[PDB]
């Protein structure tokens, strides 16, 4: 404490090697000058010694955004302990950390103490009354190196802390980084199985399921965990979608709403057509977004010139056509979301349809034919002018049926009887027209089955047309109609042929005789599109039950989030059930993740002999069939060696290798650490070389130094040996069973020269003194690398850490070589005591070390005490005995 | 003559503000107007709300702003109706109802600790707003591992975040995505890497003395090596330095290029001969290609490592390139066409203090702004002849074999009648900042029967995408100029437009219209204010652990967030981060004008702008359904 | 007994001076479990400095901790006026 530094008991360590930190958040509070606030943060910087960079976001309701970027806090002191340790470092495993003392004295070199404590999780050159401190001198403004050699005996987060003190200056600095010692292992994810869900087409049956056998895992590493991952996706298709008309050599169709009634809808009939179509196929683009509002006006524009004819119930002189006023809501029942329609003049055309021209049987007669007579289409035809005229007007009433269901009493009983008429006379029809035309007139109620169903399916001439001899505008027109129910029906394996047709026809419509021509051609090719599934399907609803589910599990692949992957996973390893259910198609993945030569392509080998100069001489070689290319040699000497100036220039000449001419430097005094490049390691043989080293820095306990081969390009392919002039190695000498390792660096433990009343009761009173008891051996086992005694305790003396009663038996180990310290014979008792940093393993599985400080006794038997030679022992043992049991220690 | 004019801007937004522009020229007194928005096709009735009148106070100019509440476009049918005479048409909209942002705390992060983003919502405007949206967080495989779904209500733009890396994860690039849940096509994407690190303390910068390769440089492209320690002491050390060749995305090792040099004092010199060049692979096939290096220091203790890297050097004998697309595409027949080239060094980077001059006219010069782009300009004949341009470099220093060219063309601007009507205007072209006044040049071009006619010009301001500002100016019979004081705000930074006209008729009963618009980049600023500083007036390096008080400025109610990070995690990797910078660049990407320089007609320079024109006696713009602009055509 | 010479005058008030601030160095360094990992790594450093220094009789590790002393108790003052 008093000496010209600073002891290790007010170095505080610098522990923060974390990289994130000050994430707060802060308002401008203060009231502002010119709309700008100052605030005040009294910040305490982390432990690392560097330079922290800032970034800042402003974020103001009024001033949207800024970025008020970050400058810079410089951070650093006159000497400081760069910790470099590793992201982790495996279990049982020898390495070697860097620690560099930065000195960046202007002038004054540091003469620097560095001092690796003692961590009961790293067996290391520094036991619990041991230091391994070293003395170096820094020359100024530079980086100077210091190898630590040790061994994590234990896994998970551990620790590590370097603190140094100059000499003569008063300057402290340690540094706490903490690494995670793992067990070894290998990242693995196998896959538990791949197959495929589908409850329609697999299983059979409703609610396929699907059972899962648990990752068998066979290989994993002791005391490691494991999670599982598991993948839902959807994998819908589309199809069975075909393209409207591209509507673009189809400029002709909006010619304005002018005429009588019948005039007033030749030429106003491809008007509304053109509208409600481009509506339902997105083709207003390339057509003209614009034209559209030149067309909405010349539809609600004949709406009121045809508004101009409409007598009580063509020319208004004229008596009214049961033609002309049954399409009269044909070209209304569909302008209603085109323009201003009236329930009244909707509604008051279709009660005179059921109450002036409806016979007792649902057959509509004609009274005043229309005067156009190309328009009607093909009805046209006086063959059978009640089953195309009864079909016809069965479509115009059917269809204005949402808008007024509550102004017109007349309709549901109009709506059966001409159905029931036709239906029964369907097995009568010739025409591939008038079997098309009642065809669709039935198909909106549901009556089309049986014969009536089949005899409108054959009609179809190859099957995908509707025609009879003669006209052609009356077999696209039975054509039309007979795609209207294909769909109205919702039938679909017989739609992609028919609608192949229309368009192979290339009808932009139009034309003298196609009045009907066009509005079928389209209105059809119009409703194609709002059918049209689009093959999009995927209601799936999959169930999940696993063994730590205390609660149900529910997810559903819906189509408009069918995409989204929904996962769901765990860290436990189980068996379990799955249960999928609904339309869709979709694919399972399932995944775990647990822990199933260091060389790799590098032959090292590192040799010392004397020459307390010794010369030293390494071996490597490259396990590839190319001569590796550009490879290093990194070298950290034992505690106490600088190279001799003279062989490290009789290899800095020879070519193939150079040493930097950074090394030549600082000379014989600053040299611990060497870098010696070399342009090539054959793969042919070994190319091996050597230098000398005097011993400049006497010591005890010297360092076992290393020699790293990797090339540039991979700092990971590396091959690193040790070396020491004692150990064969470089390891240091432990006693290792199993798992566990301790630090057996030690001298063989074991002539009465005295033992008196008061020298026991004083080392049995010493603060390591945990447990005392009279035991007596059992068993004697006996290992190849060390042994055991198994002895039973006959009374607790003084009760320890370990929470033993008398009678139970607690394991004590001993090296191999302490077959001759204490001949522990069985059947017989001895009085021992130890201290607690001998206890090993874990409670209630503890075990008893018998180290140094672990004080092994004969007790005499009971008819031995007996002996006039062996009375000494048996009163100051007795006495000793009642001495602690009531009394205790004297301090 | 009364007829009635409109317009909005190109391409609309969704829960966004746009704006439009009522009109009444020759009109008689008042004029009750009532503006509509239905859905497209049919009647939904979207946005009616807006009312107004037009004094004959405001010029016959009224004015409104409104909030607009697959796999094909979906269109917004609009409608203006003034007293009885009613125009509509249709224009395109973006399902786009804004922009989302990340910011992640760190660049590369280890297994086990935790990521801390940020997100931040604006909207086209950059003001705060509250909706509702999507995060999840793939790994560099592409699966989503977690997801959530707050939102930014009475939160004030800003939010909070963590995720935990689990031990077990796959190392690489995972990445980071948002999204409006409103839009669920427009998503953002933010990466950060995920590998097994330690923090380096020190840094390594490469630098060649030049920025490209002359083919025939004999001495071939030399490089320096500076090692620096974090917090700015000279490392020493021995690195290691290999090169090669790119090809777009290939690279092409040179083994025969591996160096190693002494790093003293933080300067280390490599070079590469032009020999251990053309045996890696003719010479006249190299050049396109580029080149990389790449470093590896390790210092004299061998405690750590650092790997740095510089990609993209071009091998170039003409040094500086000469592109046009900062340049207008089109002219006004009989005046000035104003010239903004852009100079780049071979990297991509701008050049600077470099002459460049007219094919002809030896005398007319150039000269270099800090930024690639200089000033220069030339007189047009009244021809409707293209305007054929053959820039050429003029840097003393070098020969015309070294001096690379480009050669652009302009097109004329096509007047209705054609009779010749005109309108330029010109601008004093200056590093415009907030706070200056920059003046507005009205030329007119008309004969002298219909010049006592025109009586206010009309005129726009474009700004990342949206309208800013509108009203009218004053010109007197037998003033073929009138100048325009505005001041600059902190707003039309970025870049901003500026589109003008008149109304008349003129010829033989024809209601006549030319315009002209016109593009300026205002210098790129964060709008308000904001800086960190420390606060102590006298700075001493602070020890690890000590308090310094940290002084900030910013506006007043504004929230803020902060952190800190070790230069330590910016030396494995410094991508990946927010530059304000790489702010306004994307505020920019995401303008609905396109060729901010010209227009080929009155219509052309209105969607060459994000404008659509419309009237009430036919004339109107180009109907643009193109979200994205013009594919750029080389 | 006279009047004090000339290293006889100052060296003495330099380890008045060092010892007024060694003896609530008992009373400064426990104030510190209040405040930050700041205050108890400068203030159980920079005793080392005021008691080898008060130890020697050196007039310049006597001015070089008195100072190291006492900047870490205005510094501990200062950090106690947030605290109240
Ligand atoms: C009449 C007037 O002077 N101002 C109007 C006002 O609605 C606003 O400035 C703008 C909307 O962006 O339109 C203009
Ligand atoms: C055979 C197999 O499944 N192996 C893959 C491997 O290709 C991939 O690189 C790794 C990432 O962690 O995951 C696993
Ligand atoms: C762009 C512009 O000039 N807008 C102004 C705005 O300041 C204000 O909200 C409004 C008040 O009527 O006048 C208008």
């Amino acid at each position: 404490l008093d000496e010209d530094i600073i002891a290790e008991e007010n170095i505080v360590s610098r522990s923060e090697f974390p990289e994130s930190w000050l994430w707060n958040v802060e308002d401008l509070k203060e009231p502002p000058k010119n709309g700008i606030s100052t605030k005040l943060m009294n910040i305490f910087l982390k432990d690392s010694i560097t330079t922290w960079e800032i970034l800042a976001v402003s974020m103001s309701d009024k001033k949207g955004i800024c970025v008020a970027d970050p400058f810079e806090v410089t951070v650093m002191q006159d000497f400081f302990i760069d910790l470099r340790l590793p992201y982790s470092v495996v279990r049982n495993e020898q390495v070697e950390i860097r620690a560099v003392l930065y000195n960046y004295r202007q002038n004054q070199e540091l003469k620097v103490r560095v001092e690796l404590l003692h961590n009961p999780a790293f067996c290391s050159l520094a036991t619990t009354k041991r230091r391994h401190q070293q003395t170096v001198t820094i020359p100024p403004k530079s980086s100077l190196s210091v190898p630590y050699v040790i061994v994590p005996l234990k896994t998970g987060l551990q620790e590590v802390e370097v603190k140094a003190a100059v000499y003569h200056h008063f300057i402290s600095d340690g540094v706490r980084k903490s690494l995670k010692v793992v067990p070894e292992g290998i990242r693995m994810n196998k896959t538990v199985a791949v197959r495929t869900l589908d409850p329609e087409r697999l299983g059979r049956e409703g609610v396929q399921k699907e059972d899962i056998p648990p990752a068998d895992l066979s290989d994993q590493v002791p005391d490691t965990e494991s999670e599982t991952r598991i993948l839902l996706q959807g994998t819908p298709v589309a199809q069975m979608t075909e393209d409207a008309v591209d509507a673009e050599r189809l400029k002709h169709l909006i010619v304005t709403p002018s005429g009588c009634g019948e005039q007033n809808m030749i030429g106003m009939t491809p008007t509304v057509i053109a509208v409600h179509y481009l509506d339902e196929t997105e083709q207003w683009e390339k057509f003209g977004l614009e034209k559209r509002q030149g067309a909405l006006e010349l539809i609600k524009k004949g709406y009121t010139q045809q508004l101009a004819f409409r007598q009580p119930s063509a020319f208004v002189k004229r008596a009214p056509s049961t033609w002309l006023t049954a399409y009269v809501v044909k070209v209304f029942s569909l302008a209603v979301n085109l323009i201003a329609i009236d329930s009244q003049v909707l509604c008051g055309a279709v009660k005179w349809l059921i109450l002036e021209k409806q016979k007792p049987d649902g057959v509509f007669q004609e009274d005043a034919p229309v005067i156009h007579q190309e328009m009607i289409g093909g009805l046209r035809n006086n063959n059978e002018k009640d089953m195309a005229l009864t079909a016809f007007v069965l479509i115009s009433l059917q269809e204005a049926k949402d808008i007024c269901e509550e102004q017109v009493n007349s309709l549901p009983g109009s709506i059966t009887k001409a159905g029931d008429f036709l239906e029964a006379n369907y097995m009568n029809l010739q025409r591939s027209y008038t079997v098309a035309i009642a065809g669709y007139a039935l198909a909106q109620m549901g009556r089309l089955k049986g014969p009536l169903l089949n005899k409108f399916l054959t009609t179809a001439k190859d099957k995908n047309r509707w025609e009879d001899p003669g006209k052609q505008l009356y077999n696209v027109e039975a054509t039309s109609y007979a795609l209207l129910a294909l769909l109205q029906l919702k039938d679909f394996d017989f739609v992609p042929p028919v609608v192949r047709w229309l368009n192979e026809q290339r009808y932009y419509g139009g034309g003298y005789g196609s009045t009907q021509a066009t509005f079928m051609v389209f209105q059809a090719l119009a409703q194609y599109q709002k059918d049209a599934p689009d093959h999009q399907e995927l209601n799936l609803d999959v169930s999940l039950q696993l063994p730590s589910r205390s609660s149900k599990i529910t997810h559903r692949i819906h189509w408009e989030s069918a995409s989204l992957l929904r996962s769901e996973e765990t860290k436990e390893n189980e068996g379990f059930t799955v249960t999928a259910e609904g339309k869709g198609q979709g694919t399972l993945s399932v995944v775990t993740m647990y822990h199933a030569l260091t060389c790799n392509k590098f032959d090292l080998k590192v040799t010392i002999k004397p020459a307390n100069t010794m010369i030293l001489e390494i071996c490597t070689r490259y396990r590839g069939d190319q001569d590796a290319t550009m490879s290093i040699l990194d070298i950290s000497m034992m505690t106490g060696f600088a190279p001799d100036t003279d062989d490290l220039k009789q290899l800095a000449n020879g070519v193939d290798r150079y040493i930097s001419k950074y090394e030549l430097d600082k000379a014989f005094s600053d040299r611990n650490t060497l870098i010696i490049y070399l342009d090539k390691v054959s793969h042919s043989e070994d190319d091996c070389l050597a230098f000398k080293v005097h011993q400049y820095f006497n010591v005890e306990l010297i360092q076992p130094g290393a020699v790293k081969v990797y090339a540039y390009y991979n700092l990971e392919e590396s091959c690193t040996r040790f070396y020491h002039p004692e150990k064969e190695d470089g390891k240091l000498n432990k006693l290792c069973r199993d798992e566990l390792c301790r630090c057996a660096e030690e001298n063989c433990f074991i002539s009465d020269d005295k033992v008196t009343l008061e020298e026991r009761l004083d080392k049995a009173c010493e603060p390591g003194v945990d447990y005392v008891y009279k035991t007596r051996l059992v068993k004697v086992q006996l290992s190849n690398d060390f042994d055991e005694y198994i002895m039973a305790i006959e009374q607790t003396i003084k009760s320890g850490s370990d929470e033993v009663q008398v009678g139970q038996q607690r394991t004590f180990i001993s090296p191999i070589k302490c077959r001759e310290a204490l001949k522990l014979e069985e059947k017989k008792h001895y009085l021992m005591w130890g201290l607690s940093s001998d206890f090993w393993g874990e409670k209630p599985n503890l075990s008893y070390i018998i180290g140094k400080d672990t004080w092994v006794e004969h007790w005499p038997e009971e008819d031995e005490c007996q002996d006039e030679e062996n009375q000494k022992q048996c009163q100051d043992l007795g006495a000793f005995t009642e001495s602690m049991v009531v009394f205790g220690c004297p301090n | 003559s009364p007829m009635y004019s409109i317009i909005t801007p190109n391409i609309l937004r969704l829960e966004s503000e746009e704006t439009m522009v009522l009109e009444a020229h020759d009109a008689q007194g008042d004029v009750p107007v009532t503006v509509t928005v239905h859905d497209f096709p049919g009647k939904k009735l979207v946005l009616s709300s807006e009312k107004t009148v037009l004094t004959p106070a405001t010029n016959h100019m009224g004015n409104v702003t409104f909030t607009i509440p697959k796999g094909r476009n979906k269109f917004v049918t609009v409608q203006a109706t003034f007293g009885t005479q009613v125009v509509e048409k249709v224009v395109l909209v973006s399902l786009q109802s804004g922009y989302l942002f990340i910011q992640t705390d760190k660049t590369i992060y280890t297994p086990g600790s935790t990521v801390l983003y940020r997100i931040f919502t604006v909207n086209h405007k950059l003001l705060p707003v509250g909706r509702t949206v999507m995060v999840n967080i793939e790994n560099p495989e592409g699966i989503p591992v977690k997801q959530d779904s707050l939102s930014s209500q009475n939160q004030l733009g800003v939010l909070p975040l963590s995720w935990d890396i689990p031990e077990l994860v796959n190392m690489g690039q995972w990445k980071i995505r948002a999204y409006y849940e409103n839009s669920p096509q427009q998503v953002f994407s933010t990466e950060f890497e995920v590998k097994e690190y330690v923090l380096p303390s020190f840094e390594v910068i490469v630098e060649p003395t030049e920025k490209f390769y002359y083919i025939y440089n004999e001495k071939g492209l030399e490089v320096t090596i500076t090692a620096r320690f974090l917090y700015g002491k000279k490392v020493e050390g021995t690195a290691f330095v290999i090169f090669g060749i790119q090809d777009g995305e290939q690279r092409i090792s040179l083994p025969e290029s591996l160096k190693r040099i002494p790093i003293e004092d933080g300067s280390g010199e490599v070079v590469l001969s032009r020999k251990v060049l053309l045996d890696g692979v003719r010479a006249e096939d190299l050049v396109g290609k580029s080149l990389y290096v790449s470093a590896t220091v390790i210092l004299h203790s061998g405690s750590d490592m650092v790997q740095a890297e510089r990609s993209g050097i071009p091998i170039v004998t003409s040094p500086y390139q000469i592109h046009f697309t900062k340049t207008p595409k089109y002219f006004k027949p009989g005046m000035p066409f104003d010239l903004m080239v852009f100079v780049t060094n071979p990297d991509g980077s701008p050049a600077y203090r470099v002459p460049v001059a007219v094919q002809g006219e030896d005398t007319v010069q150039s000269l270099t702004q800090g930024d690639g782009v200089a000033k220069l300009s030339i007189n047009t004949h009244p021809s409707q002849k293209p305007l054929s341009i053959t820039v050429r470099t003029k840097k003393q220093e070098l020969s015309e074999a070294e001096q690379a060219t480009r050669t652009m063309q302009a097109l004329p601007y096509s007047t209705v009648g054609n009779s010749n009507n005109y309108l330029h205007l010109s601008v004093l072209r200056t590093e415009l900042r907030p706070g200056e006044t920059l003046n507005v040049n009205f030329l007119l071009r008309m004969d002298r029967a219909h010049e006592a006619k025109i009586r206010y010009y009309t005129y726009l301001i474009m700004n990342k995408g949206r309208l800013l500002k509108a009203g009218r100016q004053v010109r007197e019979p037998g003033q073929d100029l009138v100048v325009l004081p505005l001041s600059i705000t902190t707003d039309f930074i970025p870049s901003f437009r500026l589109v003008a006209y008149y109304t008349l008729i003129g010829a033989s009963g024809q209601r006549e219209v030319v315009a002209d618009s016109v593009w300026v980049d205002v210098k790129d600023s964060c709008v308000g204010s904001l800086v960190v500083k420390s606060g102590q007036s006298e700075d001493r390096q602070p020890v690890p652990g000590q308090q310094m008080t940290l002084k900030i400025e910013g506006d007043h109610g504004a929230r803020v967030v902060l952190v800190a990070v070790d230069k330590g995690v910016f030396v494995l990797n410094k991508k990946n981060k927010l530059t304000q910078s790489k702010i306004w660049d994307v505020v920019e990407k995401a303008d609905i004008g396109c060729t901010p320089g010209s227009g080929k007609d009155y219509a052309g320079v209105f969607s060459d702008a994000g404008l659509t024109f419309t009237s009430s006696s036919g004339q109107q713009t180009a109907q643009r359904a193109e979200l994205q602009c013009p594919q750029p055509a080389a | 007994t006279s009047l004090p010479t000339s290293n006889e005058y100052q060296n003495e008030k330099l380890a008045n001076e060092l010892k007024s601030l060694l003896d609530e160095l008992n009373v400064n360094e426990l104030a510190t479990g209040s405040l930050n990992t700041y205050y108890k790594r400068t203030i159980k450093i920079s005793g080392q400095k005021a008691m080898y220094a008060l130890k020697s009789k050196d007039f310049k590790k006597m001015s070089e901790a008195k100072y190291q002393l006492q900047k870490i108790y205005n510094e501990i003052d200062e950090a106690l006026k947030s605290k109240y």
